[PDB]
């Protein structure tokens, strides 16, 4: 009732500028305590007069200046009501002071505040960073702002749309440097009242959102190069890393993409730098900080000597990715996290269109079908999705927004905006950016604003639509799920509907659609394009997808329409028999799609299960990449079902045997695994075939990675195995040898310098098979002095991904969840993901009662950020029953029999 | 001829590992640039190297403009100021894989 017991802030109060001053303190206080004292004044304008002021605050104390927790000044004459008490709001984390008369509209204020809060290891707000430089402690003070954390460094109005500028200043000590978004307006002028502290002002911000804020304080080493459109790049690191020559690479392509952006998007870079820093404690895996972008050490460094081909392209797309932000969330923001998919989604698929520019050989803009598209169809098939812009209303809490941060608003946005860039052409899509981009800069839109510019667009280039632009991409936006499309190719009817995994999900959310969408389907004939088709109704005809004979179509070239496609049984009989006699006469994208859509299918009781395991019959003589992986994902659901039954056993056999044939063609065509392919989605191929030959039993790989490691533990300095395959022999080198092979490569994690390499041993260790060892290494996650609190919970899944630690993480889960959460609340411990992955295998009646006991114990204490991937996990549950139920004894019968 | 070339990376913290020096030390043995550019007395001469090798930093003297290579005692003045009718040959500081700097000429003609 209260307005200070709302989420929402109230639009009374606008602010205008801000002037903050932070100084932490890297050592620890008596208290044992990592502390950072700040005083902040922000100007204000008051819109509607109000007699309280209502400001976000987050974990921080207050000193009392003039017995109130605040000083309230007037700006141009106004004056500033007496305060009658301030009090802070823990639930909805407010400062609300509260006035004896109203403040006048159209009068600028100006509250002063002194405030001292903690310097923690939680990842969040103004937080403290730590790394080992010989032997001794070196402490950073970085941020992490995104997405309501900037409360937890100064008060503010901590809003995407509370935009202001902001006059930063840092007070560190003398013989360490100080970062933010802006340059500094100066050199630093140690500080008078104690010469030990320097002081550092930067230059005023542009209008920006708070989210977007960094203050960075440590004593990292840089390289730079002045980029192609005169911007300042900095690549900071750890000196070592530096020196070492890890950051040269990002350097090598930061400045290249962020010109080619400007170019690409007719928009220039308004700031004069876009530094690039590597923390070596960061939650998530990099923040679009304007000015100061900030990243994972494994997603910026890379070692051309110890790094992996797959590492390379980790980084370059995280910094695609957070340079597209520069455009598409930092100079046009959002007006509510509702619409978050705006920033993300976009991103999501501007990453491509960046690192295609840096690296042109790799043809990366294809692996965007199966690391957005199919990644997010497996959530989006649930009744418990949501859609792509929820209402605003449905949005308040900062557990509803952290959870929004979810392969919805990432890679269905991405599917969305592939889907869109297809059927309107990239020259055409990228023009509409243009004019988006330049009327709302320094402001905040909603979906509706983009429709408004996309449809000018369509109208300057005189682009035919069977509609609207607006009401084609509604359709995708405001509600959730995505059709399949089932062709009667005897006929050539057309029919789709709202796909489900679970045919039985009760779908509550109501669509004022009722769940039609209005497609555009590219098909092909015989291997040869068709013209293209828009289905407006439910059901229509057309003599584009009728066949006769040998004849037969493929609907979604290159998956590049966001739906799932499926033929009458006559028309994937023609398509299997043309995979056995000459698969390259498909697609590969499409070789993809069939094999994905086919086994989705199944489990939504639309085919036979024994089609889509037909499917992959032809993988046996398949040298590509993205088939056996888009073969090897879909079939990762029946291992996560299966691999503690009878089933497992064939299961491996059949794989055995499709893989073998790839496994020695490429230890002929690696000369004894010396060299690597010179094609990166041939390395990737190589190692899929390595993992799966591996895994699934075939003696001559399961005898290399382990003399491969054996001959690592003889000369620990010169590591044999190439980057590409460590990762792999890791693994399994681990799991077949004992704690002898376990303690070495614990021995190597703690005294490894580079954190791609002590990522893959991390992951690697969790492949051990002795239940003992599992354990002590569970109990290693939670000690920070053993295994960074950014790196807790992925450990965590890496154990219940291994068979024999699946039942210990679930029940290490229920016994203390609520220690793990009220310890971890809000900080560097992602819930969601954990329990996304620890409930992936329920299958039983049991387990399905375990979780909904579990729901219910804590329903006092809350899930947060993994409500919905709780009911998720529900649903996924009690469709797994089903599935198991119905296609336990099929199943078995089809691998025993193409087993042989 | 005993050629010392040396250098040292900017200072401090925050330092840029990249840029251009701060510090540059070119010494030629023996040579005094009022004196003027000293000549090979005799083709029977040592001519050795000192350049600066510290970590992926290293300096080299890399023959450009002129068609001998300093070390080779076979077959001319050897100055560090512009000497006339001569070809000028760079000193360079290099950085492994990544971009180098001119720190200094040693001329001959
Ligand atoms: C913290 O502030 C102190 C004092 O402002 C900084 O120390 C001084 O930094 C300046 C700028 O780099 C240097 O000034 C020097 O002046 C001499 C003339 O005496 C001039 O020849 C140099 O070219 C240079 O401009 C100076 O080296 C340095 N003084 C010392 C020895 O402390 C300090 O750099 C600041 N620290 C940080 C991390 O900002
Ligand atoms: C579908 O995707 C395939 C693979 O990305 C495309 O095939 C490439 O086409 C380009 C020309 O645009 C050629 O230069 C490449 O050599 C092809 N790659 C192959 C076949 O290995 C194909 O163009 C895409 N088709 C459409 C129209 O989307
Ligand atoms: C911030 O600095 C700008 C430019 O110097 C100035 O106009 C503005 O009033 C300042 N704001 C505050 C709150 O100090
Ligand atoms: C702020 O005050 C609370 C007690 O009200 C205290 O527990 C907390 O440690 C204080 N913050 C800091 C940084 O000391
Ligand atoms: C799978 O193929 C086998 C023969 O290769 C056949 O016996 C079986 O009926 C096929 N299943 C379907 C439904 O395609
Ligand atoms: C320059 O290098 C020579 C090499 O011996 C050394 O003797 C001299 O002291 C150096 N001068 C400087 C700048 O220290
Ligand atoms: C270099 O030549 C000048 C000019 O005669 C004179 O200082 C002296 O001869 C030489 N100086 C040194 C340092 O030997
Ligand atoms: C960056 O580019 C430079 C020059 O093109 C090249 O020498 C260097 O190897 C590249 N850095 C890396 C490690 O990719
Ligand atoms: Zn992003």
């Amino acid at each position: 009732s209260k307005a200070w017991n709302r989420y929402r802030l109230p639009n009374t109060l606008k602010p205008d500028s801000y002037r903050v001053t932070l100084r932490p303190y890297l050592t620890p206080n008596d208290r044992g305590l990592y502390v950072f004292k700040g005083s902040s004044t922000v100007r204000f304008t008051c819109k509607e007069a109000t007699d309280v002021i209502i400001i976000h605050s987050k974990k921080l104390n207050y000193t009392l200046s003039q017995g109130h927790r605040v000083v309230l000044r007037g700006v141009g004459g106004s004056q500033p009501p007496d305060i009658d008490k301030t009090e802070l709001v823990e639930p909805t984390e407010y400062l609300v002071v509260h006035l004896k008369g109203s403040l006048v509209k159209d009068s600028q204020y100006e509250m002063d505040s002194e405030f001292e809060g903690e310097l923690a290891d939680d990842l969040a707000g103004f937080y403290r960073s730590e790394y080992m430089e010989g032997n001794v402690r070196k402490v950073v003070a970085t941020t992490q702002m995104q997405a309501a954390d900037a409360r937890k460094s100064f008060p503010c109005f901590d809003e995407p749309a509370m935009k202001a500028e902001f006059n930063i200043t840092l007070i560190h000590p003398k013989d360490l440097t100080a970062l933010s978004n802006m340059l500094p307006k100066g050199p630093s002028t140690p500080l008078p009242e104690d010469p030990n502290w320097n002081v550092t002002e930067f230059h005023t911000t542009p209008k920006m959102s708070t989210y977007l804020l960094a203050f960075i304080v440590s004593e990292f080493d840089y390289v730079e190069k002045q980029a192609s459109n005169g911007v300042l790049i900095r690549i900071w690191a750890r000196p070592s890393a530096i020196a070492a020559g890890h950051g040269d690479y990002a350097l090598n392509v930061t400045g290249p993409i962020l010109n080619f952006f400007a170019g690409h998007y007719d928009t220039p870079y308004p700031l004069p730098k876009s530094d690039q820093i590597g923390l070596p404690d960061f939650n998530a895996g990099a923040m679009e900080n304007w000015g100061l972008v900030t990243y994972r050490e494994n997603s910026l460094l890379f070692d051309p000597l110890s790094s992996s081909s797959s590492n390379k392209e980790r980084v370059v797309t995280v910094i695609a990715h957070e340079l597209a932000h520069q455009w598409f969330g930092n100079l046009v923001t959002i007006e509510w996290w509702n619409d978050l998919w705006l920033n993300e989604g976009f991103a999501s698929y501007v990453e491509y269109l960046g690192a295609d520019y840096a690296e042109p050989t790799w043809n990366l803009k294809d692996l965007m079908v199966l690391n957005d598209v199919y990644r997010v169809m497996a959530v989006d098939a649930l009744a418990s999705s949501h859609p792509l812009s929820t209402p605003a209303s449905e949005i308040n809490t900062p557990a509803q927004i952290s959870e929004l941060f979810d392969a919805i608003s990432y890679s269905k946005g991405a599917s969305v905006l592939r889907m869109l860039s297809s059927f309107l052409s990239e020259d055409v899509f990228k023009q509409g950016l243009a004019s988006y981009l330049h009327t709302f800069a320094y402001q905040n839109t909603i979906y509706l604003n983009l429709w408004d510019h996309l449809q000018e667009a369509v109208n300057n280039r005189s682009i035919q639509l069977p509609t609207t632009v607006r009401d084609i991409m509604n359709r995708w936006t405001l509600q959730m799920g995505f059709p399949v499309i089932t062709v009667d190719t005897s006929t050539g009817t057309l029919s789709q509907e709202h796909f489900l995994l679970d045919p039985d999900s009760n779908v509550t959310r109501p669509s004022e659609f009722n769940y039609v969408w209005i497609v555009p389907i590219t098909s092909i004939r015989d291997g040869r394009q068709q013209q293209d088709y828009w289905l407006i109704d439910v059901r229509a005809q057309n003599d584009l997808f009728s066949t006769s004979g040998n004849e037969w179509v493929l609907l979604n070239l290159n998956v590049t329409g966001y739906y799932r496609v499926n033929y009458d049984e006559e028309n994937w009989r023609k398509i299997q028999t043309q995979l056995q006699r000459d698969h390259s006469a498909i697609p590969v994208i499409n070789r993809a799609q069939i094999i994905n859509d086919a086994f989705n299918l199944a489990s939504a009781h639309k085919v036979p299960v024994t089609l889509a395991l037909n499917n992959t019959l032809f993988l046996i003589e398949e040298r590509q990449y993205m088939p056996w992986e888009a073969a090897l994902s879909s079939l990762s659901y029946f291992k996560l079902m299966f691999d503690r039954s009878e089933v497992y056993g064939p299961m491996k056999n059949y794989l055995k045997k499709q893989v073998t044939p790839l496994f020695i063609h490429f230890r002929n065509n690696t000369n004894n695994w010396r060299e690597i392919p010179e094609n990166l989605m041939d390395q990737y191929s190589e190692v899929n075939a390595i993992s799966t030959a591996c895994s699934n039993g075939v003696p001559e790989c399961e005898e290399m990675v382990s003399g491969l490691f054996k001959q690592w533990m003889e000369n620990p300095n010169n590591n044999p195995i190439h980057p590409n395959l460590r990762s792999t022999v890791y693994c399994n080198a681990i799991a077949q040898g004992g704690e002898e092979e376990w303690d070495f490569a614990w021995e190597q994690f703690r005294n490894a310098t580079l954190v791609n390499e002590a990522d893959k041993l991390r992951a690697a260790l969790a492949c051990s098979k002795e239940l003992w060892i599992l354990n002590r290494y569970l109990s290693y996650t939670l000690n920070p002095d053993l295994i960074r609190k950014q790196d807790a919970t992925s450990t965590i899944i890496s154990i219940t991904n291994n068979v024999i630690g699946q039942g210990l993480v679930w029940d290490f889960v229920q016994s203390n969840w609520k220690k793990l959460f009220n310890d971890y609340g809000g900080g560097s411990f992602s819930f969601s993901n954990l329990i996304q992955a620890v409930t992936r295998r329920f299958s039983t009646e049991y387990e399905l009662q375990q979780l909904e006991q579990f729901k219910k114990d804590n329903e006092e204490t809350g899930f947060g950020s993994g409500t919905r991937a709780l009911e998720q996990a529900l649903e996924k549950t009690k469709a797994n029953i089903k599935w198991v139920k119905e296609n336990k004894e099929v199943v078995l019968q089809w691998f025993t029999e193409n087993s042989k | 001829i005993v050629l010392y070339v040396d250098f040292k990376l900017q200072s401090g913290v925050g330092r840029c590992f990249n840029c251009r020096p701060a510090v540059v030390n070119i010494t030629l043995a023996n040579f005094n640039e009022t004196k003027g550019p000293l000549c090979v007395d005799t083709s029977h001469f040592t001519t050795k190297f000192v350049g600066a090798n510290f970590g992926r930093w290293s300096a080299s003297i890399n023959t450009g403009n002129c068609p001998f290579s300093f070390g080779k005692v076979n077959n001319v003045c050897f100055s560090l100021k512009d000497i006339p009718g001569g070809c000028a040959m760079p000193i360079v500081a290099n950085l492994a894989y990544l971009n180098s700097y001119t720190i200094g000429t040693l001329y001959v003609s």
